């Protein structure tokens, strides 16, 4: 079934933007969203087929208060995206209440789509923790679709955010945005801003322009993270097949991401899957282990290389994982595209359940309670407060995170048979 | 998956006495299952037939048609008839 | 034409059907070709009657 | 036998003009009505032939209280058009009485051109319902002409109004209307001034100047709702063999319509039969189904591509009719013309009788039912009054359109085998 992206804030608007971009050059499409002549691959789930050969792609982009959105209009690609759904605070309560009064009208948008397409599978979000008008409105949202559409599976782009610690109230929005998450969400896919920015610095000397660069490396990582869906393929050609493996167990959905080539721009199998395996091309940043690893490949790889490939990381054991799920590494090999350049024709991606992420999770918490003692930051805007005057979805938000950190550790223990 | 996937509901649901082997509507899944494949529509699809060998007297528990003789039938054309031997497109059956 | 209509029209819609049912079975024993039968309904209307045999 | 085509009223008169401008430039005729020099189609059906190739077409053109018919009258197309049968308020009652006093001289006129024929088939009326003087005075001559013709058939390219809700009258004039089209029409082909005005704001900037460019849209569906009867085929070569199917019980004779290629300014038939099902092509503003769907198709199509066509669309199941009969979706092929432009080499239009159309009579019934408790525009006019001192024709118009109302939803229903 086809995939819609629900693009949403400022942030979370820019990373779907450049996505939908990184596609098209990728796939045989064009500003105007017509393919291009030059033009054996899945566009069917990424992309519509209007009758003139426009493939326009099912993006949801949400706006709040628009000043820099219009800057998405005034670009070539606005005809590439024209399903013409657009509707009209940097805090966490003040996105959520600001979604429930447009709430229908954004929903309506919603179905629209579901109804155009033959089918639907599931809500794929460019979200933005503490994002200021991003989370919350993408918390309520969150919690929203899941009710109306129980069958389908949800994905999160989380692009948690790390800059070394302006947002005073960062911690107290990304708190409650991972209760959310985790309870409302099939599946979350865990970003950094400090790790990519930490790559930057490695491959690049670039610095003080982090963002605009950064959106380029967030940008890779997610049209590689569904190439095996967008590209025709013997195994796992629907969503939930991959999905399953990654994530064992519901709560713990959150996955690490890395690239075998920190700079793409031959190579034996056996090396390409040792990289991964390596921490600098890792992009997120007491016995610790992974739950179960996946790897995608592209390319015209050499097979016999992988079975040597496979035994071969197998003695290496650069991965130390002895989790309660079984782990194996799984081996995934795809086509790279026929458009693009063949510089670095092999160049691959891994997908991981890493309990190392609870301890970003822990920071955030860390900053959040030494706030919540303080009460520094509790805004006090009567937003605030009338929305919130217990102030005790923060405390519900707490234990639900807190059991979160518990499970996880609790998945390095030997017995998570019994209950987590 | 599609061709299985229909097959897969019937026998489940039930229609277990080879009510799914009307040849109707093994003729109508194979045809969608071809149709709606999206790889594509070619000259080569044709001479792709579904079809059945040993008949079931009812499909079982599980529905496990663990050796549901359900035979894809390949026609050739006379001068690779010599190029591929019946016995060959027989082993090829077995992985389907 | 509240009852000599439909009485004569009943007697021709089962003799119709009869007519019908009997030529689309006949037809449904042949192996484009079966076409036929899948365009006449396109709906479902009288998707089966009775199951010969 | 040859068509008659009484268009009436200044909007109606506005869609004849352009209608027949239409087929002037489509068929082998010039602006003075003679044969082109540059110029296979069957004109005798809507033109009359002169000895020296004047292609005049049957028009009928009735002018009340005439502003419109004057700018009619000095264009390059007045020699075209020249039977010389044009004859000298804004409600309903006004309208009808106005039409009482001229209707035998109207009615010549009609004989005029029934004698001047081989043979007289049926009488298009282009009225315009809630049309001031087009309604009321249109209303009358349907009921005239059954009288007369017995034998014969009357259709309507009704332009149902709906602008958002100014006439403060105009649910009262079309609710009278409709009680006169539904016992006294045998076909009606509905469209809708928004549908229309929501398609114009899709396909082009134009909201404004909304009734002048919406013209050219009514004309697209217009010529093409008659060109299998223009252009010889194999089948649907007489009016009335077409309307069978497209009206299956008398009561509901109501018709929508759709255009593949709204934007018309290759393509396989599998393609442009989907795009028509999708309700962005439609031009018409408790489970809901069709009665009966047909599409005819004019360009380069493969004949052998259209069987499998079906066949797809039989599997995508877009829209499905579940009514109480056998009906089914009917494809049938034409001739686009030559000299005129060729673009979209294959472009469609679908006629259809669909339940949903029961909303938009219901609405002007509900604004109208809203309006009679009112009693805010009973008109009280000495012409309103003197007409309709009872007021009752107005029940018996509700009671009727309440019974069609009843009816439409029954055929939803899995019993309209028992009495509607
Ligand atoms: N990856 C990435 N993150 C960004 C970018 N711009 C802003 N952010 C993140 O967005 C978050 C703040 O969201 P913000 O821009 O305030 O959303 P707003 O409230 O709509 O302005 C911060 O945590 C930043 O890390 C970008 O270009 N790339
Ligand atoms: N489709 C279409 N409808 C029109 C146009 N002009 C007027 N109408 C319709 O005509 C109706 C009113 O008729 P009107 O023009 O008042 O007739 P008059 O009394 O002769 O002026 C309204 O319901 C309009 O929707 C046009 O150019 N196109």
């Amino acid at each position: 079934r086809e995939i819609i992206t629900l693009q949403l804030g400022q942030c979370g608007n820019q990373i779907g933007f450049e996505f939908w971009k990184q596609l098209c050059a990728e796939h045989g499409i064009s500003p105007e969203g017509i393919v291009e002549e030059f033009a054996t691959d899945r566009k069917d789930v990424f992309f519509y087929q209007a009758d003139d050969e426009h493939y326009i792609p099912r993006a949801v982009l949400l706006d709040l208060e628009p000043r820099v959105i219009h800057s998405i209009l005034n670009s070539p690609y606005a005809k590439l995206y024209n399903p013409e759904n657009i509707y009209l605070g940097n805090n966490w309560a003040s996105g959520f209440s600001q979604g429930e009064k447009i709430h229908e009208d954004i929903f309506d948008i919603i179905d629209r789509e579901a109804d155009g397409s033959d089918s639907l599978e599931g809500f794929v979000l460019c979200h933005s923790i503490a994002g200021g008008t991003g989370s919350g409105l993408g918390s309520y949202l969150l919690e929203r679709l899941n009710d109306r559409y129980p069958k389908k599976l949800v994905q999160t782009y989380s692009v948690f955010p790390n800059q070394d610690e302006d947002v005073v109230v960062q911690p107290y929005n990304s708190l409650l945005t991972l209760k959310r998450l985790t309870q409302n969400a099939d599946c979350v896919v865990v970003l950094d801003n400090t790790a990519l920015n930490r790559i930057a610095t490695d491959r690049l000397h670039i610095q003080n322009p982090s963002f605009s660069q950064i959106n380029q490396l967030v940008s890779t990582i997610m049209s590689a993270s569904t190439t095996t869906l967008r590209y025709p393929g013997y195994m796992n050609n629907d969503l939930i097949g991959l999905i399953a493996s990654l994530i064992p167990t519901p709560r713990l959905h959150f996955l690490m991401t890395g690239y075998t080539p920190l700079t793409t721009d031959k190579t034996t199998v056996l090396d390409v899957m040792r990289r991964l395996l390596q921490p600098k091309n890792v992009m997120v940043s007491t016995n610790h282990c992974y739950i179960a690893i996946l790897n995608i490949i592209q390319g015209e790889v050499d097979p016999t290389q992988v079975h040597k490939s496979l035994q071969r990381i197998r003695e290496r054991k650069l991965a130390n994982f002895i989790p309660w799920g079984p782990a194996s590494i799984q081996v995934a090999l795809s086509r790279k595209s026929p458009y693009l350049p063949s510089a670095h024709r092999v160049s691959g991606l891994m997908m991981a359940n890493h309990t190392s992420i609870s301890s970003l999770f822990e920071r955030t918490c860390r900053q959040y309670d030494k706030l919540r003692k303080r009460e520094a930051f509790l805004e006090q805007f009567r937003k605030e407060d009338m929305f919130k005057d217990n102030f005790d979805e923060m405390d519900t938000s707490r234990e639900i995170v807190q059991q979160l950190i518990d499970e996880y550790h609790a998945a390095t223990r030997p017995d998570y048979i019994s209950w987590g | 998956q599609s061709l299985s996937d229909l097959l897969f509901e019937k026998l489940g649901a039930g229609q277990t006495p080879g009510e799914l082997l009307n040849p109707l509507v093994l003729n109508s899944v194979l045809s969608k299952a071809l149709q709606c494949s999206l790889h594509g529509d070619t000259p080569h699809a044709s001479n792709l037939s579904l079809a059945l060998k040993y008949l079931p007297e009812v499909f079982a528990p599980n529905a496990p048609d663990v050796l549901s003789c359900l035979e894809l039938r390949y026609k050739v054309d006379w001068p690779l008839n010599i190029v591929i031997t019946e016995g060959c497109v027989s082993k090829y059956s077995g992985v389907f | 034409l509240v009852s000599g209509f439909e009485a004569t029209i009943n007697k021709f819609d089962k003799n119709f059907s009869a007519h019908l049912l009997d030529l689309l079975a006949r037809l449904s024993i042949y192996s484009g070709m079966a076409s036929v039968i899948s365009r006449l309904d396109f709906n479902g209307f009288y998707t089966e009657r009775l199951e010969r045999l």
